């Protein structure tokens, strides 16, 4: 029915920052908008009516604005208890949530440390070969890691993980997990993740053969 | 100035949804006194465990 | 202040029903709508039902209606939810929700929202994982330090544990989200960075345990 | 089939006291509800009391607040009304009735009334008619057709019954309704048309009865 | 207080006629009307709730219309039984009956017939003194009697008494009578009663001299 | 058909206050804005004020702004009109007023009036009237036709009726309009032209009736 | 799916009343307006009436505004049309239909519409059809085709069932629509085309059935 | 009251074809129109509101367009389960429908067979006379048949009737009946029908003589 | 008529707990929904509570909601307000009120109240008054007029009276409504104007009294 | 919340006066307030409701008026029993009251009387002081009383009181009783009381010397 639309879809930001973030929707809402705050593995709390009340406990560091179509929710003055996502809703015609947009704790530059593991002799026996490739310490979460085996790329058979931002150095780690079969897996000689970020001057490679 | 002062009235017939889905404070707190009088043909037959 | 408990969620073959409940307390129940909303990664947070605070009137999504039936016990001051012919798209936290308060002529959404129970539909049936060691090489050093894992593997349903020398070592560890997979068996990643100088001396031993099965293994990670 | 018997009216001076009562038969008399509905020419219908089935709630109108008491005995089947301070306006038929059976929550009247009771609140004191003779003449005659009469002056209280001839004379008798004049007492005339080629000859004498007072009088009209 | 009005107050209809009565609230009270029919001398009979429910055992020639304020009963063809007056009566707010709409038998034109009747001797002796003024089988009922002594018109001296329909032939008889004391009745000499009724092309005028 | 009945006009001191109520039926009165327009002699037609259906615009003339307050009941189906603050020159007939139905950007008045109320704002005080006789002469006669009449001067409120021989003679009679003088009482004529051969032996006798003040006056107008 | 079920059409006599239900399910009845809409040949399409979901609001059309009465019972999920006074033109097929879901500010009209009731205005009674042959011979024989068939005149009301040789034959039957005469009463043909070859030998019955009045008639054309 | 028209009344097309179908209103509607298909012996379906846009359900190749007074429907591309009646509706002021458009499945020409049948001596016993002559399995659907008794032109007692589009062949059947009392019917000697098609370059002519 | 006694108020600790009563007379209580309403001088007017008329719903001011409990007793025809966790700016006049009879879509108030009953929430602990003289002077007399008077100091709690010459002297006394101090305690004053010249003559006395100590002090004031 | 406002907080009218008294919400109401009379020492009585509707056996003299956010109440001539307070109260949301309006007994000017005690000696051995100025008979009620100990100013040690209007004049009397410590209070010679009033030309001073 109703589509809405969050921009940015992610924001970095830093303690004491100017927040806007922008919400839309496909057609005229009026003002009946609402914004949900909701702090990750916790419930969603309610922040904002009629785009531009302020419920009763919220502080006043937040503002809302905007009529019709366009809306925007503003924060003066970031602080470390709103680091969360933020979800606008319409209800003037059923109820619609948009995508949201999740703060996300701005930071300098830190290239990831790379890691690689082979399958164990265990799960070969069993049947099965999974390659780990794990990314630690990384900032932004924004990287890429191509699977190569023997200079082949793979497409289709990875799987990717990535952990919420540190709460001591607000780095992300990645996990990139390849599984094949056994007979697959010993039908090849070379495996390697390679890595790009724009950290990395370069990008980085790392390779085992198997067996070795 | 001098808009229509009539319905459309091919106006919305349906509900909001939206509209109020909680109770009226300021409804009705009286006993309606054209109310059911009768004995409920559905009510309790048996005997309460706890009368005197 | 207001508080909201849901409960009755877990693990759900396709095609069968399941009922959630919502006990409400700290306010008066009786007088206020009621929301279940519904959150999932794919879709992001979803509406699915709204009821009157006398049940005269109820409301549905599209994705849901026929199947879906939500009801309210004012004597009981509880809020449920049957579920019928469920999809494997319908797996998602589901939320109660009560409607603020406001003027006769505005439109109504909710302001506080319940805990969340966690509906998962699967035909899997329930496994205990398998834990295979990350060994630490000369691959994985860069200078002093080295980093070592624990894979837990092709277990279901959620959620499960991981502990490091019984709960010991907690510095540098990151246990991973779990993913998906194409049978429908969750897998995930625990890693950690240790000194390269303490390796073959000092021992690490992941604890995988898993309640919904009474699973723990323990599995020593030993370099190559 | 459903039938209701009003007993207890009667003159009372104003002031003073009545009880009226209800039987009810054909029915489950503890089950209902009950009505009193009074009807009077000056005002119509006009609805007096209501009760519930066990008496727990009444209601009355705004005219007889605080000097009616309707009231019920489940055991004997029978309704009350007891009417205290009595004014000369309550004069009325007084109906018995049951409130309909129907949904939970619809509003609720009545369905099947009682016979009614006349209940004639006045000062006047019981007093015979005089009767006095309506004499044809030329003055009273149109054609071959004459009228004569009997004019029933000053009685209380109601009713009275006129006939002719002993009631063998009825075709072409019209006996009015009884007025309620400024003294309190009624009055009333009855008329009948005969042949004028009948008069001198045919003997007409009005015969008048007031049970109340057992006043039996035959009154002879002659012409003039 | 909620005021019901019922229109019209009588109604002059035949057997085989289409009969509609209406019943108007002071106030809105939904759909909450009954309509009771009572025969005179006789008890009301319930004919249909909720304005357009019949109840059980009234035959199908009767109908009900109407919500909110305005509202109809409805005879498709009227027959016999159904000459009685019919009131209506809301139940949303306690309890107030209308007016009542008695459905009269109507009929051809017939010009009433005049008598008049001096009082007797015998009143006379007695102090007082009433003439009788008597208007035998006319149709409609409508009609008027003016008391003139001397030529002066009377007021609040005289009462009216009228009968029902008669049931061979569906007339009215009226009876008009002033009281006197004798001595007001001889302060004077003329009396007269004079009718007017519509099927009358002129007023009829009956009249006495004192003593004669 | 439509229908519409204004009550509550009549007469009223300068400065205070009086409510006009208009009842419609024949039409879904909750549907259509209504209008007030008033009607003077001295400022003819004149325009007062116009509320919505659902009374969310109301708009009124200059003149009136500040003072007079529309308002209607949609479940009484009836229109208001508070007029406070009253002065002299607002005495005039009332009309409420139905608004057509048209085109959505159409401009928009009225279809159907009301019957009309008349209001009078003075500082007069009820006052029966003199009643006094327009003799016939040698100079009120031309031929064999004479004419004479009755003067109805200083009563208040309006009206009064006048008729000749209690209404026995209507022939020739000319009853002018009352006009309003200087101290706000009201006055006015009543002529009839008779054959001069009837003079001196027929009786005319005007008949003045006040219904305000309850005067009746029979004044016998002679010759000269 | 949405479902709509009308009910109480027939044969009624001009000046007689009737009243239309609609059964609803499949959606939340209470929560939507309805029209209802009608068809007849001489007029196509069109809109009778409106109603609010909570019945604040109606609206009909101008030929049968004041006669036509459009009502809805929510508790029962049934909208019901009572018609007074019909006429002549009123007969066609009644539809009940359902009013989309829109915006709070667009206009509104209607996606899902019912069965369809029909409604016959007509002033002619209870009658049996006449069935008579249409015997085939040369003047309708055209090379080796030649037709016969069957007429059914002056039958009412509808409906009438047609069959050849207990349904045994059914390729080439044309069974024409009804036509409504001057006189009120219905009229039609059936024709079948046949080997001219076969004429002579085989046997051709229709058979004509009217349930209102249990007519059976078994009619056999032969050739001239 | 707006009124509306369509045009065409009647449109002969073919499966595939691009059909274009035009509704106009009396005076300017805005864009509140739709557009609803009825099958026969069914109940209509809504397939386009606000002048443009498509109901759920609905298949792509149906589209509207216009504003004001002027709209059209179109159809890319026909199929046969489209062979339906097509109306426009304004909802701007009340709701008013078209006459409707029948779209006809356009086929070769194929003339009619022409028969006659008389009245039967039953009938004839009973006092009327009903003449049949019959237009079989013929297209277009225009044709003209004219009645001749004794070479006189009949207007006015005569009556016909249509099948619809045969669903093996697409072709039409006509029945028409000429009706006249025993003492007309008898009171004359030839009756004949003439039938005119597009399909005829000369009118046939059938007729019989009374009794023969 | 209606009648309406509160009871149970007076001076509580801070923190304590109090029941006010409220009992009804004069209509039927069970039939109506009541209120608790407060005034005090700070606020003025001031909702508490609304209890419907079988108790299924209560509402409460957001100032008091927690700590409040609203109850009414049908059988008693008692309304009940406990109020718990008092604090000092809960010292009000608490008056108990009916709902008026009305409509059943409108909105409701009260149109009778009670007689109200005195809470005083305060720490301060019960203690006689301490009175001083207000002595006339040179500095307090203006021509023939002196004032003089009592001053009534740190007394708790309400109230005290104020006579002079045992009652004999009230012309011209004015006895201030007392003012509540930063301690606490309450304190007035009372004045007279005498005759100057009366002044050494006539001996006044100011004697107060406290009945909740027993406090009665007769206090001389002599000039200087 | 609903704020309600009155207008005026105090209004000075005289027997026969039309009095006007206004009343407005935050929000709109629509037509949802009532009007409460409060005699002083007394409950409150209920006078209007629905904005306009007049309670049973309320004279007619009051009146109601206003819609939305704006509502008056009108008495059109005063009367002895009508002096007292006014609230309005909304109850369209919960129930807010107003302010109250307090009709005063407007009467001629009179210029306060000033009088001055000094504290007492049995007070000053309790070891507190009370000063006491007193001004009496005076009309209108408003009036500045200041202060000065040796010419200066006192703040937040003084407290005032006012009595009701006189019954026999419509007089007020007010009372101000300044408290110090006697240490003080014995620091100081001249204590004095400054009185302005808009019938005084200028202020007048009362004042005493400690132990004078």
């Amino acid at each position: 029915d109703i589509q809405m639309t969050q921009s940015p879809s992610t924001l970095s930001t830093s303690v004491g920052d100017r927040v806007t973030i922008t919400c839309r929707a496909s057609q005229s809402i009026s003002n009946w908008l609402a914004w949900y705050q909701q702090k990750p593995g916790k419930a969603p709390k309610l922040l904002i009516y009629k785009a531009s009340t302020l419920e009763s406990g919220v502080p006043s560091r937040f503002s809302g604005s905007g009529s019709g179509t366009e809306f925007t929710l503003t924060i003066s003055s970031l602080q470390p208890d709103d680091f969360a996502t933020y979800y606008c809703q319409q209800y003037s015609s059923y109820w619609t949530f948009g995508q949201g947009t999740k703060l996300e704790i701005k930071r300098t530059v830190a290239a990831p440390s790379v890691f690689i593991f082979p399958p164990s002799d265990e799960q070969l026996k069993s049947g099965t070969a999974s390659v780990v490739c794990l990314l630690n310490n990384f900032y932004p979460r924004e990287a890429k890691v191509q699977w190569k085996v023997d200079n082949a790329l793979q497409s289709g058979n990875s799987q990717e993980s990535v952990t919420e931002q540190d709460s001591k150095d607000s780095t992300y780690s990645l996990s990139s997990t390849l599984t094949l079969s056994k007979a697959d897996y010993e039908k090849h000689k070379v495996y390697a993740c390679e890595v790009t970020h724009q950290g990395l001057s370069s990008p980085v490679t790392k390779s085992f053969n198997r067996g070795e | 100035p001098n808009a229509n002062p009539n319905a459309n009235p091919n106006a919305n017939p349906n509900a909001n949804p939206n509209a109020n889905p909680n109770a009226n404070p300021n409804a009705n707190p009286n006993a309606n006194p054209n109310a059911n009088p009768n004995a409920n043909p559905n009510a309790n037959p048996n005997a309460n465990p706890n009368a005197n | 202040q207001v508080q909201l408990v849901e409960s009755g969620g877990g693990v759900v073959q396709p095609g069968r029903s399941l009922r959630l409940s919502c006990a409400a307390s700290g306010f008066t129940f009786s007088n206020f709508g009621m929301h279940w909303i519904r959150q999932s990664p794919g879709k992001g947070l979803e509406w699915v039902a709204i009821i009157w605070y006398d049940g005269s009137n109820t409301y549905y999504a599209d994705s849901v209606k026929g199947r879906f039936t939500i009801s309210r016990d004012n004597s009981k001051n509880t809020l449920y939810l049957q579920m019928n012919s469920l999809r494997a798209e319908d797996t998602a936290v589901y939320y109660c929700a009560k409607v603020w308060f406001g003027e006769s002529e505005d439109n109504y959404s909710v302001d506080v929202w319940g805990q969340g129970t966690t509906v998962t539909v699967s035909s899997a049936s329930t496994k205990g994982p398998s834990v295979f060691p990350l060994a630490p090489s000369s691959k994985s050093t860069s200078g002093g330090t080295a980093a070592l894992g624990c894979l837990v593997k092709d277990y279901f349903p959620e959620p499960v544990t991981v502990s490091w020398n019984s709960g010991a070592l907690t510095s540098g560890v990151h246990t991973f989200p779990a993913v998906l997979q194409s049978s429908g068996l969750y897998s995930l990643s625990s890693v950690v960075t240790v000194p390269s100088s303490s390796l073959g001396t000092q021992t690490y031993i992941c604890n995988v345990n898993h309640k919904p099965s009474n699973t723990k293994v323990d599995k020593k990670v030993e370099p190559k």
